[PDB]
């Protein structure tokens, strides 16, 4: 309700109007239900097929504010209305029509050759969009009717499975809406309003969805099982290529903290190639997922390691080691975050 | 005291508007609008100076305004490109993906400017007080910033004609280097067009046909009549690289990395003509006969170029070279050029080589084959390992350079059992000053 009909908008919109009943008829007599003053599958009739004069005047008011939503809708997504061509406003051409896509009434079912317009990227983004906010319209409705998820269909319990977000909706919605959009969309770049949605922005979404104040879980082993001398290697396999970091760090490690950022842990990060302690900064590679990382340590040497699928990872230096000099303290132990 | 009355204070002006998402108001914006306004000034101070250098007035009343623009404009433009790479080349592809996609607008005025720096360095280094360095390293990094899918996309039809014009320009002046090198052997205006050659026009094409490579740009920036003029430039630089003389040899070095470049980055295998009937990158094949008359075409894509031979013919040469033993100082133009653009082409083609694709048999561009790289291998270290004991060159390393993709491609042990034997037989000639990796 936000968006304002401008009269270019309200001039159009009574062209999409004889849009929208050239699609209702050229929709029925092209699936098979004939003509009727009763919209009834079983008898193959259909006031929609019917002039919309005849046509039950609720019906006509629903879809034409479902118009109206459509366009003000295009419009706060940030596509802009404009006129391109006056000579191709003035031009409205039919399309060949065979004797079957003939409809039984007179108000032959053709706006413009839409065949002669091309697609864009954004006009796809922009109809998915279209097609979605449409399937919300009729789940609200449905919601407000009282409707439900239901696995199985039963009118009686109002249960029905279409009720779901568009992205597991069913093949068969999806492409009545997917159609219904080409041909209303297609309508109006024949008109020539093009529909100019706005610039994908540069964002990173980050992916935090996790519950509550925990972003990471830090598994150690047992302090008693700390080395203090010696050669020591293990191996921490990533399933999924992400936010991980391995590593070996001290028993005073705390679990709210992330790993490296402290004294308390020396870890390795694939997701950013970084190794991690007292701060970060690039080394060695990024992992994928099904990747080995190979953990290794010289107490004696104060000297530690790691590998990726068997391969010494290196710093942007040429020195082999992920941390030269270290005090051996109290043992290290290995740890995961 | 407000506080604990309760009385909260607020901006004294709440925004009116947010004049974000237009691009006109960023800096970028603004900077490149303030040098291509500079430098399009600087183009018609300098056509003031060629009309007035024949005149009596020399000197300059925009004295300051071409100093000025020397000292400063040039050393910005490659300082600020230079830190600012990946802002431009980022293109949706996810370059630095943090952040810095550049807008397809500024895309479209770097493009302007590198053409405008292309018409402005054109003939005259002379004209230049000594800032030819500067403009040429200008025109280099500018290539290497340049974005050709988006403005080729989405740009502006006079940024098409502004790049395809400087490349035509560039071919018409290499061509007449060849034509006048041919008919003169003596070194005037040739010996300024050669050094504005062998200075400038030969490092541009070189460097921006190898970012255009790199990047798989050229398959889309390089389509219809500016496919034949890389025609051109690919003739033209074959015959200069075969071409026997003593000015040409001093520019073995130069000639040879830019064909090795054109190799690298050309999407037509000149090599291979008569398997590049199902390609459709082939120029011929998407223009059709009528096409084809209306430029200036053969109609034959083994006889668009006389001097380039079968590549069957160049593996037979460089097999029996190899198994003669040749020196460097006997015969050196082909060992300087041929086997830097044959070793670049091998890489560029092993993709469409039937190897990486068994699958769709026979619309492979290239009939590539691992004996046929290992062999090329072969070839290149016998002749090094020969031409060892012979004074050598710097084109060991250049060589090593050029053939260091092949290794790669290479299997390992495919490599080996023929590896070790050639290896252990550089060894005993390693030893010498200059080691071969
Ligand atoms: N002739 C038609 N026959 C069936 N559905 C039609 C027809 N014309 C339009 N539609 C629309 O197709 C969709 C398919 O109907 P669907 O069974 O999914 O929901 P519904 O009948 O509106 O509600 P319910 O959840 O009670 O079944 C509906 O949005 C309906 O309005």
């Amino acid at each position: 309700s936000q968006i304002v009909l401008p009269p270019h908008l309200e001039r159009i919109r009574e062209k999409l109007a004889e849009n929208i009943h050239e699609l209702w008829v050229m929709n029925k007599i092209e699936l098979g239900w004939q003509y009727g003053p009763v919209r009834d599958d079983n008898k193959r009739q259909h006031p929609c097929l019917v002039e919309f004069s005849k046509l039950p005047e609720q019906e006509r008011n629903y879809n034409l504010q479902m118009s109206l939503e459509t366009l003000k809708t295009l419009l706060a997504l940030g596509c802009h209305v404009g006129i391109s061509d006056e000579h191709a406003e003035d031009k409205v051409k039919k399309m060949k029509l065979p004797k079957n896509y003939q409809l039984t009434s007179g108000y032959k079912p053709a706006p413009m050759d839409l065949s002669f317009i091309k697609l864009t990227p954004s006009q796809e983004a922009m109809v998915d969009k279209l097609a979605e906010n449409a399937h919300n319209v009729w789940a609200r409705d449905r919601i407000r009717q009282g409707w439900t998820y239901g696995i199985q269909q039963d009118v009686k319990n109002r249960r029905n499975p279409r009720l779901v977000p568009y992205t597991l909706l069913d093949d068969r919605t999806k492409k009545s809406n997917k159609d219904s959009l080409r041909e209303a969309v297609r309508t109006l770049l024949g008109y020539g309003y093009n529909l100019e949605a706005p610039d994908q922005d540069h964002a990173a979404r980050a992916e935090v969805c996790s519950g509550t104040g925990e972003r990471f879980r830090i598994f150690r082993a047992e302090k008693t099982y700390a080395v203090k001398a010696g050669r020591w290697y293990f191996e921490f396999e990533t399933v999924t290529a992400g936010d991980m970091r391995v590593g070996w760090s001290r028993p005073g490690c705390q679990p709210d903290q992330e790993l490296g950022s402290d004294e308390r842990a020396f870890a390795f990060d694939g997701f950013k190639a970084q190794r991690w302690h007292q701060g970060n900064e690039h080394y060695g590679r990024s992992w994928q997922a099904g990747d080995v990382v190979g953990c290794m340590v010289d107490m004696n040497e104060h000297t530690m390691m790691f590998t990726l699928n068997g391969e010494i990872l290196l710093d942007d230096s040429g020195s082999e080691l992920a941390f030269k000099d270290f005090d051996v303290g109290d043992g290290f132990i290995p740890v995961c975050s | 005291f407000l506080q604990i009355n309760g009385y909260a204070v607020s901006r004294g002006f709440k925004d009116l508007e947010l004049d974000t998402p237009s691009i006109e108001k960023r800096f970028a914006y603004s900077f490149l609008q303030q040098l291509i306004r500079y430098v399009d000034e600087a183009h018609q101070y300098i056509l003031e100076f060629d009309g007035g250098s024949r005149g009596k007035g020399e000197h300059f009343p925009y004295e300051q305004e071409i100093k000025f623009f020397a000292k400063v404009v040039l050393p910005l433009i490659d300082q600020y490109f230079k830190n600012h790479r990946l802002y431009f080349l980022s293109a949706a592809s996810r370059p630095l993906c943090s952040g810095g996609h550049a807008s397809n607008k500024e895309k479209e005025m770097v493009t302007s400017l590198f053409c405008k720096l292309g018409v402005l360095v054109r003939h005259r280094i002379s004209l230049f007080g000594n800032d030819a360095t500067s403009i040429v390293n200008c025109l280099h990094i500018l290539g290497q910033t340049l974005d050709a899918r988006t403005v080729m996309k989405t740009g502006l039809e006079s940024v098409k004609s502004a790049l395809r014009a400087f490349l035509d320009n560039a071919a018409e002046d290499l061509e007449k280097t060849m034509e006048n090198l041919k008919q003169g052997q003596f070194t005037k205006g040739v010996t300024q067009i050669i050094n504005y050659t062998t200075v400038a026009l030969l490092p541009m094409l070189s460097s921006l046909f190898e970012h255009i490579g790199q990047h798989q740009f050229g398959e889309d920036l390089i389509l219809e009549d500016v496919q034949v003029s890389c025609y051109r430039i690919l003739t033209s630089l074959y015959a200069l690289g075969t071409s026997k003389s003593i000015y040409v040899e001093r520019q073995r070095s130069a000639l040879g990395e830019c064909l090795a470049a054109f190799a690298g980055a050309f999407p037509v295998a000149f090599l291979e003509t008569h398997l590049d009937k199902h390609n459709i990158y082939s120029i011929y094949n998407t223009k059709s006969s009528r096409e084809r008359a209306a430029l200036s075409l053969p109609t034959n894509v083994e006889d668009v170029c006389p001097n380039i031979p079968s590549l069957e013919k160049l593996m037979e040469e460089i097999v029996e070279l190899a198994e003669s033993g040749i020196r460097y100082t006997q015969m050196p133009h082909v060992m300087e050029v041929i086997l830097p653009m044959l070793c670049s082409y091998m890489s560029r083609w092993w993709e469409h080589g039937p190897e990486n694709n068994p699958e769709r048999a026979e619309m492979c561009c290239t009939a590539l084959n691992s004996e046929h790289m290992n062999t090329l291998l072969g070839n290149i270290l016998k002749i090094i390992y020969n031409n060892l004991g012979i004074d050598e060159g710097a084109w060991m390393k250049r060589l090593a350079v050029f053939s260091q993709p092949i290794i790669n491609k290479v299997k390992p042990q495919l490599l080996k059992t023929h590896f070790l034997p050639l290896m252990e037989k550089l060894k005993k000639k390693a030893a010498t000053v200059v080691s071969e990796e």
